[PDB]
RNA sequence: GCUCGUAUCAGUUUUAUGAGGUAAAGCGAAUGAUUAGAGGUUCCGGGGUCGAAAUGACCUUGACCUAUUCUCAAACUUUAAAUAUGUAAGAAGUCCUUGUUACUUAAUUGAACGUGGACAUUUGAAUGAAGAGCUUUUAGUGGGCCAUUUUUGGUAAGCAG
RNA sequence: GAGAACAGAAAUCUCCAGUAGAACAAAAGGGUAAAAGCCCCCUUGAUUUUGAUUUUCAGUGUGAAUACAAACCAUGAAAGU
RNA sequence: GGUUGCGGCCAUAUCUACCAGAAAGCACCGUUUCCCGUCCGAUCAACUGUAGUUAAGCUGGUAAGAGCCUGACCGAGUAGUGUAGUGGGUGACCAUACGCGAAACUCAGGUGCUGCAAUCU
């Protein structure tokens, strides 16, 4: 009896929530991530989420409410093309230019982008928001990982910095940083500031290189389609972080369609359900088939 | 040297089972509740005669064998083993207490009373209800007389009233004599070993016709 | 000499005799167990209310 | 011999649900507090710190305090012959709002709406609630409705 | 049609149960670090038995896991000692397989009179592309019957592969 | 006696809204008991055969499965009453460039307390209210017993609880 | 449950099912699944001052517990705890 | 309308066994210098997005499917129960009066709805 699931197990079944189950969301952490202090009433709690799927970085700040969460705004990685960063939308440099983004994005919203300008000259130090005299607080926001592995080195954390180095007071330590030695509690931000400009793939582009081309053909094709070298991608991330903080704006596709075209296709690709009349229809014809031999 | 039934005729207490906390009670005295042609076919013992209690109380464990065992012998003797099915209905599941220690005259120097009175297990009873079943006989119903007579025979080993009921059922299922005919001229009933099967018009049908063969090959 | 160990019998009686009438109800009920970070707060702007109040309308 | 614990004949009391366990649904936390606000008390078995006592289980209160992960419930005690107030440090697992004051607000939002309609014209709003009245004449025609004779069943045993 | 549902060696587990601990453990620790190139790990006792003579915790066994190209080597080494000639029996209902070998010199280790003759148990697991799928963190799933590895597709891939043959019983 | 004078009320209903796990019910729903009845490789209680040999072969409890309701639970339960029970049904109330603060907010955003404003002959259910809020002080009492009812021990008792 | 070579119903056990049928110092009952269980890393909030509150209650004490304040700390990337 | 991130309610959402999925997205997928953790780059870490999708995941259809959900003036005004009698009955218990009033062989229907941002022959 190994397949032995019976009606009263599957009735005593009690489902997990549904994110739970589809394995997106970690309450465990989420209740801490936006419960309030009840003293502080109706002030949201505003969370940067940040997700890595393939080829995609989602970066997002959101407050959570009743009927469901609700986004400030948010970047996406894909739309660094129109920044300058076409190839390596995933690695960590990328993160670092998102998470800037969407930090320009939101304090460009609020009105805090003329204050806490953030930091414009990168070093790979860690630095935290002073307070300013006689001026508003810098908008503050938690990182939010979900499922993700806290660990060194993690593009998580490369968003974050992002953040941090875009003028949100994001609450972090440096430890977790590329560059960090476990043995010497001391940053590097040179190794740092290589991770941030894209020296970890500027070498393994030297590297490759110098040691075998056929995987340099194999991958960094676009990169040698487009001419970008060791020297040059560093050049073109630090162009689009100046572009990147220069107009946040945030300016949408043209969809190339209409919704309501989009839904016409998709509508008369999709399956249909039957109706109940037809339903019973299909059971009357297994019936005077299947079961009366005709 | 069993205390008389009359002390344990009436459902005073509430129901005390042999549990983790008696853990130590007696036997029931009846262990048998099937009898007769207890593997025949529904089809077979059309009739149903039910001995049914009129009044709430508890019937012991040793009357419930004694009532079993005469009303057997009874079908037994005048009608034979193999045409009729005796089924008790009740199962002695509480459990009575006594508070009994050494008999001796002069026994109140160290009797202690009333103190510390909590009995110790010596019986067992069946709790019914008024309209519940203790005895059902299902047979042919040329042995309808035969069948009542032994009930009445069994029904003198109990306390209190009870009555003799033909029911209207078929045999020891649920339904009437003329509904389980109907469903028995369709395909929906299909014989198990001793009791019955009913095709639902719910399920799968590729188990309907797995199973219920003759239902749907008209 | 055993005796009766408990009862509850003519306790609601003697309850109702002067009894269960409700408990007396306030405006300003007393801030004792309220938040003293919140108290300190309310102290101070009740200080400059009462001082805006009396400039206004000495 | 005897016991009386804190959380003694709570058995099923604190019983969490059927299909219900585990952890708790993020509205019982986004919800908010404030002072005067009327709260019904169920103790959450699962969440053990700022549990409420068996006796405040199912009954409702005023907020008279907030704090950071609770919130202070006044609730009137029957201690003799007179009431006592109970201050109670409760968690929001366990507290939730009162759904009576709710709409009796709604109502009060009605009755100034019909004030002004009032107001507005003079046709006798009459505010007040009132109880269920005795019904008023009605007349029941028989179109395909012929009173149809019953009678007491004869008995039989059915079994 | 089979896009990418064809069966790949998952891991290969080359598992040798001492039945104690101390010299005899790091002697199989060694045939084993030697054999597969990486270090074993010890497995202590689940549960004590007085009646087979074991304690708990106790490092009862070692293993190592190998994947890949050394999974595939280890496979065809062992398969020489066993002259391609397993079953039924030794194939199981999930799709995976293994088999036991003694005097691991045949393997082609070279003999040291320290080491002596110890014997082991590979076991293969087969599995297709789509693992991750329910071995992942985030977003995890099973997979459908269509993707699941299977006795008779299991016992085809290994007597297609080196033609390799299987006995009845 | 005091402060007041019909209300900062009520052993009651109604309306609205909670809480419960008892009665009942349930056991082809979990736990635990519990009676019967088809088919299953004897490596997987104990009993004979083609015969020096076992998967080409049958019956006896059912270990282990098949969803078939025979019967149950104070210390079992999905469900789940009746009675009893918390709260609310307003003037200390409901809605507005505001005013205070060292708390809170990214932020005159919030939180609390308010000034200034709109609410009348129905001020927001029923019934009653042979006055309402108590202040001080002190007596006796602190063996109880008996009903219909729910109920524990006991065979029961004009018994014990 | 299908599994390895000694090796067996109860070592070593790879997969497949697995709503918790396990475990959580102890009695019982509640509670708990990316945990409150099992491993691993860090640690001393088992710290200081004094208040308020709940239970038993006379609303006395004792015991236990609850939510804060002002500190000082631990942990974590952090929210937090 | 499809899809993704973050969700709310937490099975109408779960579970079995099939079938379908254009585009985009998601995922499996390719690799191991650097940050990073194990026996194992299979989890986790990083790099590239170039070599295939129903192969899986995912989504949606299918099932007199198991569960779950909402209703019923067929069951049941039954079981239980508050209140009443100098009601019946030896009693056990029961009937009546003024009220309240409960699962399932049952039957019908249903099999996720939705909030914010982003993208799509």
């Amino acid at each position: 009896q190994k397949d032995a699931k019976s009606s009263a197990y599957s009735s005593r079944f009690q489902t997990p929530f549904r994110r739970r189950r589809e394995g997106k969301t970690d309450y465990y952490q989420r209740k801490r991530l936006v419960t309030q202090h009840k003293a502080k009433y109706n002030t949201p709690k505003y969370r940067l989420v940040v997700r890595f799927t393939n080829k995609d970085i989602i970066c997002q700040i959101i407050s959570s409410t009743i009927t469901g969460d609700v986004v400030l705004a948010a970047a996406y990685s894909h739309e660094l093309p129109r920044y300058g960063i076409t190839h390596g939308l995933t690695n960590w440099a990328a993160a670092y230019a998102t998470g800037l983004l969407i930090a320009r994005r939101t304090l460009q919203k609020l009105g805090l982008d003329e204050t806490y300008k953030g930091v414009e000259e990168v070093e790979g130090e860690y630095e935290l928001t002073e307070a300013v005299e006689d001026g508003p607080r810098p908008f503050k926001v938690f990182l939010d990982i979900g499922l993700q592995r806290t660990t060194t080195g993690a593009r998580v954390f490369g968003a974050l910095k992002g953040a941090s180095d875009g003028g949100l007071y994001v609450p972090h330590s440096e430890n977790r940083f590329p560059g960090w030695d476990f043995e010497t509690e001391e940053i590097d931000p040179e190794l740092l500031r290589s991770y941030i400009f894209g020296g970890h793939v500027s070498q393994y582009m030297e590297e490759l290189a110098d040691d075998d081309e056929e995987r340099f053909s194999e991958l960094f094709k676009g990169y040698l389609a487009d001419d970008i070298d060791a020297d040059s991608l560093e050049d073109i991330y630090t162009s689009a972080h100046e572009a990147i903080r220069a107009d946040p704006a945030f300016k949408p596709t043209e969809k190339k369609f209409t919704k309501e075209q989009y839904a016409a296709e998709s509508k008369k690709y999709r399956q249909t359900k039957l109706s109940k009349e037809e339903r019973a229809a299909r059971v009357a014809a297994k019936i005077a088939a299947l079961a009366g031999q005709q | 040297a069993r205390r008389p039934a009359r002390c344990y005729r009436y459902q005073k207490n509430k129901p005390y089972p042999k549990s983790r906390y008696n853990r130590a009670v007696p036997d029931s005295k009846i262990r048998i509740y099937d009898l007769g042609k207890k593997k025949a076919t529904v089809d077979e013992f059309p009739l149903c005669v039910h001995l049914v209690s009129n009044e709430l109380e508890q019937l012991s464990s040793e009357a419930l064998e004694a009532a079993r065992i005469c009303a057997n012998k009874y079908m037994t003797t005048v009608s034979g083993r193999d045409a009729f099915h005796l089924r008790v209905r009740v199962h002695p599941f509480h459990v009575l207490r006594i508070n009994k220690m050494l008999s001796c005259a002069g026994a109140d120097r160290l009797q202690q009373g009333m103190r510390g009175a909590w009995g110790k297990p010596h019986g067992l009873a069946a709790r019914v209800d008024i309209g519940q079943i203790i005895f059902s006989v299902r047979t042919k119903d040329s042995n309808k007389d035969v069948v009542v007579e032994g009930l009445r025979r069994a029904r003198y080993k109990f306390p209190g009233q009870q009555k003799i009921i033909l029911s209207k059922k078929w045999g020891f299922t649920n339904l009437d004599r003329p509904e389980y005919l109907k469903k028995r001229e369709a395909g929906e009933v299909k014989d198990d070993g001793a009791f019955v099967k009913f095709l639902s018009k719910k399920g799968s049908l590729e188990n309907n016709i797995r199973e219920f063969p003759e239902y749907f090959a008209a | 000499a055993k005796s009766k160990n408990h009862t509850a019998h003519n306790q609601t009686r003697k309850a109702h005799r002067n009894g269960i009438k409700k408990p007396k109800t306030y405006k300003y009920p007393s801030l004792k167990g309220v938040d003293p970070k919140f108290r300190r707060n309310h102290k101070h702007a009740l200080h400059g209310t009462a001082k805006a109040l009396a400039a206004a309308k000495k | 011999g005897k016991s009386h614990g804190y959380r003694s004949r709570t058995r099923y009391m604190f019983q969490r649900d059927f299909r219900k366990h585990g952890a708790v649904h993020l509205s019982t936390y986004l919800k908010v507090y404030k002072v005067g606000d009327i709260v019904d008390i169920k103790a959450n078995g699962s969440i053990q710190k700022g549990m409420p006592h068996k006796f405040y289980q199912g009954k409702t209160g005023v907020v008279y305090n907030v704090t950071k992960s609770s919130v202070g419930v006044i609730i009137n005690k029957m201690v003799g012959n007179r009431y006592l107030e109970k201050r109670l440090n409760l968690r929001v697992e366990h507290i939730k709002h009162s759904k009576c004051r709710q709409e009796f607000l709604e109502r009060v939002k009605a009755n100034a709406a019909k004030r002004a309609e009032a107001k507005a014209q003079g046709v006798a709003v009459q505010l007040k609630r009132q109880p269920a009245q005795p019904r008023e004449s009605r007349i029941v025609s028989t179109e395909g409705n012929v009173p149809q004779t019953l009678a007491p069943v004869p008995y039989e045993t059915f079994i | 049609q089979n896009p990418m549902r064809d069966l790949k060696i998952e891991k290969l587990v080359l598992n040798i149960s001492v039945g104690e601990s101390g010299d005899r453990l790091t002697r199989a620790s060694k045939v084993l670090e030697q054999l597969s190139g990486q270090t074993p790990v010890q497995s202590k006792a689940r549960y004590t038995v007085r009646t087979f003579g074991i304690r708990r915790n106790e490092k009862i066994a070692v293993h190592v896991t190998v994947r890949g190209p050394k999974a595939e080597e280890i496979l065809e080494r062992g398969l020489k000692v066993k002259e391609y000639q397993l079953r039924d029996r030794n194939f199981s209902a999930t799709g995976n397989f293994g088999f036991g070998i003694d005097e691991h010199i045949d393997l082609g280790i070279k003999y040291d009179p320290s080491i002596g003759i110890f014997g082991m148990d590979f076991y293969v697991v087969m599995n297709r592309p789509g693992a991750r799928v329910t071995r992942r963190k985030r977003c995890k799933g099973t997979v459908g019957n269509s993707h699941k590895t299977t006795k008779e597709d299991t016992v085809s891939w290994f007597k297609q592969k080196y033609d390799a043959d299987v006995l009845d019983k």
